[PDB]
Order: structure tokens, then C-alpha cells, then sequence
């Protein structure tokens, strides 16, 4: 019967639940912004070499998962920002060396996909083939968890323009 | 010979009771009797006659061999359980050991976020009891709301005082 509650949810007019998660963090609060701070830092996700306004509501994911302190001395910025967030917001700038590379997904004229990775700051262009391409520069390695896309053609508009739905998803190593 | 009930009814297409109750034959039969249903030809109801008959006993009907149980019946019953528009927070193995049925009920528990009370064959000694968990196929992170039971002992019947063996799944349910 429809009274059963599913795990995967979409757009249909119904209410259900998402699968349980236990490896997650959360923190509530409203930034007072009496004093404002900013600085450089290295973080998971986030557009590097660009000022980013982060508050108590969004820093949890926009700053990404705090990095392991054993990995060099990169726990300094994450510790500092977590300390500072309980009082106000920040305008952090993320800096990465040339070793940082973002993925790029090229799409041919008939829709065939191709994978690549390029260092940040470098701009990619389209050759004679490979009709278009997409890329993420959000700073996420997309490896843990990984990021996937789904494409499904749908009905056209009044003008008859061919349309398709795109669905973004995040998949963990566990399988969530 | 013990009587159970008696009901008067009129063959009329528009038959009514003195209290206004519907005396239409199949309609009255379904309204009063919870044991007998009838089918009446619309082209022969007008010409149908009645008679005084005694000792009218059904013959030729029987359930057959109930020992033989089919996975098709199992899955049909599972479908009935799903489509049942009533709340139920717990399900039982209830003497069912078919692997396909167990898997189906496990999927039902998973997709309805309910509790399952599966049981395994009591005759399985601990040597083969351990692989039976894997043989279930419900091992995993999804089928965690359910439980699996075993009873490696013999008891005495309450009714026929016989050396019998049956699972403790219902007893555990009653206890919790």
C-alpha cells in the first residue's frame, strides 16, 4: 500500500524519509556579525582563490569535512574557523597549490561522455568535436563521497525545444 | 446436529423486509450470512421457483493437501500484506522457511521501515545454523530492522501432550 515510506524521494506530492545517516555533524546558531573577519585557508570544497562569505548555517558543508590533523599542519585553519564561527561569520579565501586539479566532463555532438582533470586557474576550450563540456570548480575532489549526474530526456516545450532532466547525486563509499 | 442461524428471504427483484431490510436474495444473503454467497441469473430470477428441501449439505469441496505450499502463494500473500490498507508495525515468520518468501518479507520490512521476526529451521544444528544466516540473503545494512530466531530444543504439547518442536518467534514477539 502507499502507506509504506520509501527512502528515495523526488518531486511527487508525498512525504517520506531519507535513509539513516550517522557520520554527520550539525551546529545551530545565528551570526551576530558585530565584528567581521576573513583570511586565507585550505578546506575541502569551496571555490579557491575567491572570497567566500560563510556563516554558522552553511560552513558545515561549504567548508567541507575538517581535514585530518596528521596530514601535515592543515588542521590549523579548520580549528580556527570552527572556533570563530560560534561568534560571527567570515569571508574566507581558499588557496591551493598547482597540484590541485578539478574534473571536467566533455560531451560530444551525439552525447558521448569523456573524462578529464585539469589544474585550477587553467581554462579549457572546445575542439572541433566534443560539442560542449561541463566542470566543477567547487574545490570538492568528488572522490569521497563521489558526485554523479543522471540525464533523461523528457517532453518538449510549446516551441518544441528538446528538453532533458538532469539529476545531481552524491554517493558515499558505504553506498548511501 | 446443532443449528446456527436462519433467515427468511424473498425471491422478488424488489423484495423488502417489514423493517425495511433488503430481502433481495444475494444482497440479503451477503447482508446477513457471513458464510454463504449466491449467484443469481438475471434472466432466470423471474421464472425461478422454490421448494421445500431438507438436509442440504455441500459436497466435493475441500482444501486439498495443505502440506504442499507454493512460492506463488507466498508471494501472492506478501502482495496482499503490502496492499493491506491497515497499520501494522511488526511481521512474523510464523512457521515460514521458504528462502524467497523470507527475502520478499525482508524487502517489505526494508521498504516499509518496519520490524521483521524471521525464524529459521529448528532442526538445523549449530554447525549448519551458522551458514543459514548467509543462506538467508538478508545480511546487509538495509535489512537491519529485522531479527532472526532459532529454537534448538523440543517441548511438550499443551493440547495433545506430544513431543513437538516449533519456533519461539511468536513467544519473543509477545514478550517484547
Amino acid at each position: 500500500s502507499q502507506y509504506s515510506i520509501q527512502q528515495s524521494l523526488g518531486n511527487a506530492s508525498g512525504v517520506a524519509v531519507s535513509p539513516i545517516n550517522a557520520d554527520a555533524t550539525l551546529s545551530t546558531g545565528v551570526a551576530l556579525n558585530s565584528s567581521l573577519w576573513a583570511g586565507i585557508g585550505v578546506f575541502a570544497r569551496g571555490k579557491p582563490f575567491t572570497v567566500l562569505a560563510v556563516t554558522e548555517s552553511n560552513y558545515e558543508d561549504v567548508l567541507g569535512e575538517p581535514l585530518k590533523p596528521s596530514s601535515g599542519s592543515q588542521f590549523e585553519p579548520i580549528r580556527h574557523v570552527y572556533e570563530a564561527i560560534q561568534q560571527t561569520s567570515g569571508y574566507v579565501v581558499r588557496a591551493v597549490p598547482d597540484d590541485a586539479k578539478f574534473p571536467i566532463i566533455m560531451f560530444d555532438e551525439s552525447g558521448e561522455p569523456a573524462y578529464s582533470a585539469l589544474p585550477y586557474g587553467s581554462e579549457i576550450e572546445l575542439d572541433s568535436g566534443e560539442a560542449f563540456a561541463i566542470y566543477v570548480d567547487d574545490g570538492d575532489p568528488c572522490i569521497s563521497p563521489t558526485r554523479e549526474l543522471t540525464i533523461e530526456t523528457a517532453t518538449a516545450d510549446s516551441a518544441g525545444n528538446e528538453r532533458f532532466l538532469l539529476k545531481l547525486t552524491q554517493t558515499t563509499s558505504l553506498g548511501v | 446436529v446443532t443449528t446456527l442461524e436462519t433467515h427468511t428471504v424473498s425471491l422478488a427483484e424488489e423484495a423488502k423486509d417489514d423493517m425495511g431490510r433488503l430481502c433481495y436474495l444475494p444482497t440479503a444473503l451477503e447482508a446477513r450470512s457471513k458464510y454463504l454467497r449466491a449467484v443469481v441469473n438475471e434472466e432466470l430470477i423471474s421464472t425461478a421457483k422454490v421448494t421445500n428441501k431438507k438436509s442440504l449439505a455441500f459436497t466435493g469441496g475441500t482444501n486439498g493437501d495443505q502440506s504442499k505450499i507454493s512460492t506463488a502463494a507466498y508471494l501472492r500473500a506478501v502482495k496482499v500484506l503490502n496492499n493491506a490498507p491497515y497499520m501494522y508495525t511488526a511481521v512474523l515468520g510464523l512457521g515460514c522457511y521458504d528462502n524467497a518468501a523470507i527475502t520478499a518479507l525482508g524487502k517489505i520490512c526494508a521498504d516499509r521501515l518496519i520490524d521483521g521476526f524471521f525464524d529459521v529451521k529448528p532442526t538445523l544444528t549449530y554447525a549448519e545454523a551458522l551458514p543459514a544466516v548467509e543462506d538467508t540473503g538478508l545480511l546487509g545494512t538495509d535489512y537491519v530492522s529485522c531479527s532472526v530466531y532459532h529454537y534448538p530444543f523440543s517441548c511438550k504439547d499443551k493440547w495433545t501432550q506430544s513431543r513437538v518442536v516449533f519456533g519461539l518467534s511468536g513467544v519473543a514477539y509477545a514478550a517484547k
